[PDB]
């Protein structure tokens, strides 16, 4: 009957520090989840959970409000599970991403910042009328059902 | 690259 698609942007910035920290952290980085352009995903996003590498203290980082982001320093890239939880009461209650937080991009001088963007399109089949309105308030659109 |  109804299919709603909405877009999320997942990304990160990393840059070599001008001097490593006392712990040996060589890079500063920031990972985020956000709407495209003008789109406010807080209409349908309850919270975003970033699962950091267990070298980091309290590695389950939660943002219940924008900005959905984590900013840290470190010495190596790692795989970061990210959960985007929705303001809905039916499945899917969340979407699980596995984000590659890398500190080096070949072709980029390490002194220069790196920026990576991942554009993810979410598809919701037969959402509740409430959730449909939240999705559309966040830039979602209805498309050919299924 | 350095990965963990």
């Amino acid at each position: 009957q109804c299919t709603v698609q909405v877009r999320l942007e997942l990304g990160h910035r990393a840059q070599l520090r001008k001097k490593p920290t006392t712990e040996g952290f060589t890079h500063d980085w920031m990972v985020f989840v956000r709407g495209p352009e003008q789109c406010d995903i807080q209409h349908f996003v309850e919270k975003v959970v970033f699962w950091l590498h267990d070298s980091f203290p309290k590695p389950r980082r939660v943002c219940k409000e924008p900005p959905y982001k984590v900013e840290e320093s470190g010495y190596a890239g790692f795989i970061m599970p990210i959960e985007v939880h929705f303001k809905n009461k039916e499945e899917p209650r969340k979407v699980c991403f596995t984000y590659d937080l890398f500190l080096n991009l070949e072709g980029n001088p390490p002194v220069n910042p790196l920026n990576h963007l991942r554009c993810e399109k979410l598809t919701f089949n037969n959402p509740t009328t409430e959730f449909r309105y939240k999705l559309l308030r966040a830039g979602g659109v209805m498309v050919m059902p299924e | 690259a350095a990965r963990k």
